[PDB]
């Protein structure tokens, strides 16, 4: 759902 | 007016035991905020718990098994404190929700006796030859990816919010194939089929610390190193895939590894062996 | 001259012993990317290692500890296979790298009997009390956050790549101010501080499983529920803050956790004891 949106902080 | 939920060897689960535990369950579900299944299969869950609880408990007696009066009281103090209350405060919660402290105290001693027996009995079963503590130990050597630095690329395969078997299969299919071509460039396959933003920059994703990655990648990464392909992994957005780019007390890890997997494996084994060696009829 | 690196109780560590493994380290380290300490302290480490191996290996010699032949036999063949090798062909790969069959065979048994009397001894040392198990299991219940669907907001207070503690302490404290005034909306406060793409959109990350979160967040959301505010967590990019918006296998997870948590403690402990209570003379 957000797995990516979130990974794309690290 | 209190029926028998089920015979279980010469002794019984009661409709009261069950309809009282269904009270202890939905009491949490509202607070814990998680839904429960059909009240029909759910009763058939609790039934099955209480049945098991029993098979064990009858073993409780079969072989003598106490619980330090002090231990029982202690746990209860420790469970009180773990919930931000004293016994005096908790008392009122038992009254307000409506239970006799001593029904409860005895209810706990029930739990404790069961544990005593399950554990005591599973530990019995566990057997760890050294021939395997070594082997495993010398497998976690080339693995210890602790607070590791790690550079990755990343394909993603697109999957709708509520997917359809066809898509899902034809997706994983394409996602496997990409991986099958991945161990034969990856960046250039980003551009090919990566649904995600980075695709143009090549899935090029940069240096991440293994822990900062999503937990559903970590599982399959610690056991892998530079030049490796990972996945295809399933998630909400869909199927991931990824390249890697950069990076005694292991006989401790080694032993713990076994001591642990073997317990979990051999509990689950003994449980099913006790529901077997048992008369049990359910009376709905 | 069997130059002696050191003396452990009624035996010794040679320079042979040290100068040997001391290499296999720098090899099996640059053979899997991870850099090493000072060749000065690295020695000092390999020393501590080799010393200990002695104490406990003597402890072994003292107690009736043999290791069966079939056992050691199995053990080797299984790491032979493991690193992608084979039976007789193993011989001619370390025999082709400096060693013999018996520079390994006798050498592995040393590892094995060490593993033995080291576990075997911290095994007899751990004791889990029903209270501990019960108490813990009641708490691991409060955490019951498995694949726990979870909406949350986000505030980033970002740092540069490699700042001093002068650049860090500002963000560090600035967060806790927002942390408190969050608990006294977050969405408005997100636009007023957060520095991610979803900042002006109100920190709103959206619904998503606790698994799909970056591992380091899942460690602190495990013990939280609707309304909670966790942080400020420091990572690669700076300090993050999160607002939460929505959401008999515990008597085993508890035990496996203690039986482990305890063994790791009550071994570290058991050497602290063997080390400090023994003859440790070191010859330069």
């Amino acid at each position: 759902n957000f797995t990516l949106k979130f990974w794309d902080i690290f | 007016v209190d029926k028998v939920a089920a015979v279980v060897n010469n002794g019984v689960v009661l409709e009261s035991d069950v309809d009282g535990l269904m009270q202890s369950v939905k009491l949490n579900a509202a607070q814990a905020r998680q839904q429960l299944p059909d009240d029909a299969t759910l009763r058939h869950q609790i039934m099955e718990r209480l049945i098991m609880d029993q098979i064990i408990l009858q073993m409780g007696q079969k072989m003598g098994v106490k619980i330090s009066d002090e231990q029982l009281d202690q746990a209860i103090a420790n469970i009180a404190k773990q919930n931000n209350m004293t016994l005096d405060q908790m008392r009122s919660r038992l009254a307000y929700d409506g239970l006799n402290y001593n029904t409860y105290r005895n209810q706990i001693r029930k739990e404790m006796i069961i544990s005593e027996v399950r554990n005591n009995e599973v530990r019995r079963r566990i057997t760890i030859l050294p021939q395997e503590v070594e082997s495993l130990a010398q497998q976690v050597g080339n693995q210890n990816d602790a607070s590791t630095e790690l550079n990755l690329s990343h394909i993603l395969i697109p999957l709708p919010e509520n997917p359809t078997s066809d898509q899902v299969n034809e997706a994983e299919s394409q996602a496997r194939a990409i991986v099958d071509q991945a161990r034969n460039d990856f960046g250039k396959l980003a551009i090919a089929h990566s649904a995600d933003q980075q695709a143009l920059n090549g899935g090029q994703m940069g240096w991440g610390r293994i822990q900062e990655l999503p937990g559903i990648f970590a599982q399959a990464l610690s056991t892998a190193k530079k030049g490796d392909i990972v996945g295809p992994i399933r998630s909400g957005v869909g199927f991931h895939i990824l390249k890697v780019n950069d990076l005694a007390a292991q006989k401790d890890r080694a032993y713990r590894m076994l001591m642990n997997r073997k317990f979990s494996e051999e509990a689950a084994s003994w449980m099913q062996e006790q529901r077997a060696s048992a008369y049990v009829k359910i009376l709905s």
